[PDB]
């Protein structure tokens, strides 16, 4: 019983190692990346129009740092008048 | 609030990435002049005959290699080489540029990859023949960026992980919104083990397209594991399954696995924890019966089965999944160690310790292997030999959290003796560690305790006896209550020490 | 109280009765 609460302990940690079959990356599997010789630039200008807003609350939630303020403002160089 | 579907995706693209993008119809002009034909590939569509009348009519490469592709959706790897050899031999690629020969090598190359991938096996040939494409396409066109590409993957199946940095440096010098090259980083900096640096590459290609392939969220989730974070990393995998619910059997399976953690370390109750175990295995099941023979979830399922007193069943899964899986040494270690375990109810103990051996040789990170070669040590009265192994174990791995080897550490020394120190050392340790992760302590550990410190501090052994005897409550024994009497006739606390003896 | 509520036996190692308490039946190949 000691080793089974060694393995409960444990659980699966060391056997995800193998689980990185979501790593590799392939050319063909996007779908409309390769229907044109310019399909990928398409495509990595299809996401500009698109942005963190674009994105869904929910998977907004899943960024996650591992909110503007009113008082720090971008920097001008021509200022007004 | 709006739904976290595919479909959400789809239509925050424009409708010419919804629907032609994913067009199972292609239409490829005839010779004749604007006669076309439109080829459904719903239907099942003959490689020889397409490549023959494509070479007829001689089409525009995109068509030949968009047939490639969709053949490589329907897993005709060969028909997609095959589409691949004889658009070379087709007249428009013999009269095309060497940009055109040079793609079609780079196709060729992926297609190598795949045939490497979808077997996991003869990987030094595909690997010779993905690299011979690539050169060739190379030499044709040097300045496509997806030869690049091709070259660190190359340098990534080989570990040689410097030059594929080098190449994805290189590409982000070219430009930042490359997709696929921070998917090559990220993917690099994993296997280094550089789980936050890979999480940064992770979240902006997710950023940049939650539609890509391969998923980004599978590595989110993986860091999330790492910094401890897994209901989120349970999260993003839910929603990446609701984005691909098909070919993603690996995400059900780190969800399972998340969940028997989670029963494992939250069951507030016995009854919790057979109501989650018994779902998390209704959920396996029902994976199972998608694929039955994934030599992960047969050794998921043989620790249920040691557990069920099913061992000849257990073994007969170890031996399969060694047969099947023999080139993954994990596999192999875990096969080892629940043969291992088998074997310790018949106490073949010279077996079950060379097993442990042999999985600890496997995989050097199975620490309860480890364990299990020490407690057969133990078995085979190997006091001496059990100490030796023990401590070069610990000296190795002095930051590793292995509460029940400082346990055993410190038994060991208080049996010595002469190494009272640290024997003292380790249980405060074990004692330390199951206090944070809120695990009772063996009341064992505070009698050992207390009997070292019968020659030190007669203070901190009667506390630590306190400590036990509240532990047991009702499970006092004669010799506790005796030892506590006695160290309070030795503090002269005469009603205490007659209390205890009564 | 429920960090001493949590405390039960599979903490305390009767985690392998628990499994064999919990009966299913699966599609085995072996």
């Amino acid at each position: 019983r000691l080793l089974s609460a060694l393995f409960s302990k444990d659980n699966f940690r060391y056997l995800m190692n193998e689980t990185s079959d979501g790593l590799d990356v392939n050319y063909l599997r996007i779908p409309g990346i390769i229907e044109n010789e310019k399909s990928l630039g398409k495509l990595f200008s299809s996401y500009k129009n698109l942005a963190i807003e674009n994105l869904h609350p929910d998977d907004r939630l899943l960024l996650v740092d591992p909110s503007p303020v009113f008082f720090l403002r971008r920097p001008q160089y021509v200022s007004d008048g | 609030m709006s739904l976290l579907d595919q479909d959400y995706y789809l239509s925050a693209l424009p409708e010419d990435k919804r629907a032609e993008l994913v067009t199972l119809q292609l239409t490829i002009p005839l010779k004749s002049g604007d006669e076309v034909v439109t080829i459904d590939f719903n239907e099942d569509v003959d490689v020889s005959q397409l490549c023959v009348l494509l070479e007829s009519e001689n089409a525009r490469p995109d068509l030949w290699l968009s047939a490639a592709k969709v053949f490589v959706s329907k897993g005709n790897i060969a028909g997609s080489q095959e589409i691949i050899r004889k658009a070379l031999q087709s007249n428009v690629i013999l009269d095309s540029s060497a940009s055109v020969t040079s793609l079609f090598h780079n196709f060729s190359f992926w297609l190598s990859l795949m045939e490497y991938v979808s077997t996991n096996s003869r990987e030094d040939q595909f690997l010779e023949y993905a690299s011979n494409s690539l050169q060739a396409s190379n030499s044709l066109d040097s300045g496509l960026i997806l030869n690049g590409i091709g070259n660190g993957v190359l340098y990534a199946k080989s570990r040689r992980y410097d030059e594929a940095l080098k190449e994805f440096d290189n590409l982000l010098k070219k430009k930042s919104t490359n997709i696929l090259a921070i998917l090559g980083k990220a993917q690099i900096l994993y296997k280094r083990q550089k789980y936050s640096q890979a999480l940064e590459l992770y979240q902006k290609a997710l950023t940049i397209n939650p539609l890509i392939v391969p998923d980004p969220r599978l590595g989110i989730g993986l860091c999330f594991w790492h910094l401890n974070n897994k209901q989120l990393a349970e999260q993003a995998w839910h929603n990446s399954l609701k984005v691909h619910p098909q070919n993603n059997l690996n995400t059900k399976i780190l969800i399972c696995l998340a969940k028997f953690d989670y029963c494992f370390n939250e069951s507030k109750d016995d009854d919790e924890f057979t109501a989650l175990y018994r779902e998390s295995l209704e959920f396996l099941h029902s994976c199972l019966k998608e694929d039955a023979k994934h030599p992960l979830l047969l050794m998921v399922l043989a620790s249920y089965y040691f557990s069920k007193e099913d061992y000849e069943k257990v073994e007969k899964l170890c031996n399969l999944v060694l047969k099947e899986n023999s080139r993954n040494a994990a596999f192999v270690s875990a096969s080892h160690f629940w043969l291992a375990r088998v074997a310790y109810h018949k106490e073949d103990y010279v077996q079950a310790q060379k097993q442990f051996k042999q999985a600890e040789d496997s995989q050097n990170s199975n620490t309860l292997a480890k364990l299990g070669y020490a407690q057969c040590l133990i078995a085979r009265n190997e006091v001496g030999d059990a100490t030796i192994y023990l401590e070069k174990f610990f000296k190795e791995n002095q930051d590793s959290k292995s509460s029940e080897m400082m346990l055993l550490l410190g038994i060991i020394y208080s049996q010595s003796g002469k190494s009272y120190y640290k024997a003292i050392i380790f249980l405060e340790k074990y004692v330390a560690v199951c206090q944070e992760e809120n695990y009772p302590i063996l009341p064992e550990a505070y009698l050992v305790l207390s009997r070292v410190y019968e020659n030190k501090d007669l203070n901190v052994a009667l506390d630590y006896l306190m400590k036990a005897n509240d532990i047991l409550g009702d499970k006092a024994n004669v010799y506790v209550l005796n030892n506590l009497g006695i160290y309070h006739f030795f503090r002269n606390n005469v009603s205490q020490s007659s209390d205890f003896f009564a | 109280k429920l960090e001493s509520m949590v405390k039960s036996n599979y903490r305390n190692g009767g985690l392998d009765r628990i499994i064999s308490k919990i009966d299913f039946d699966f599609d085995l190949e072996l």
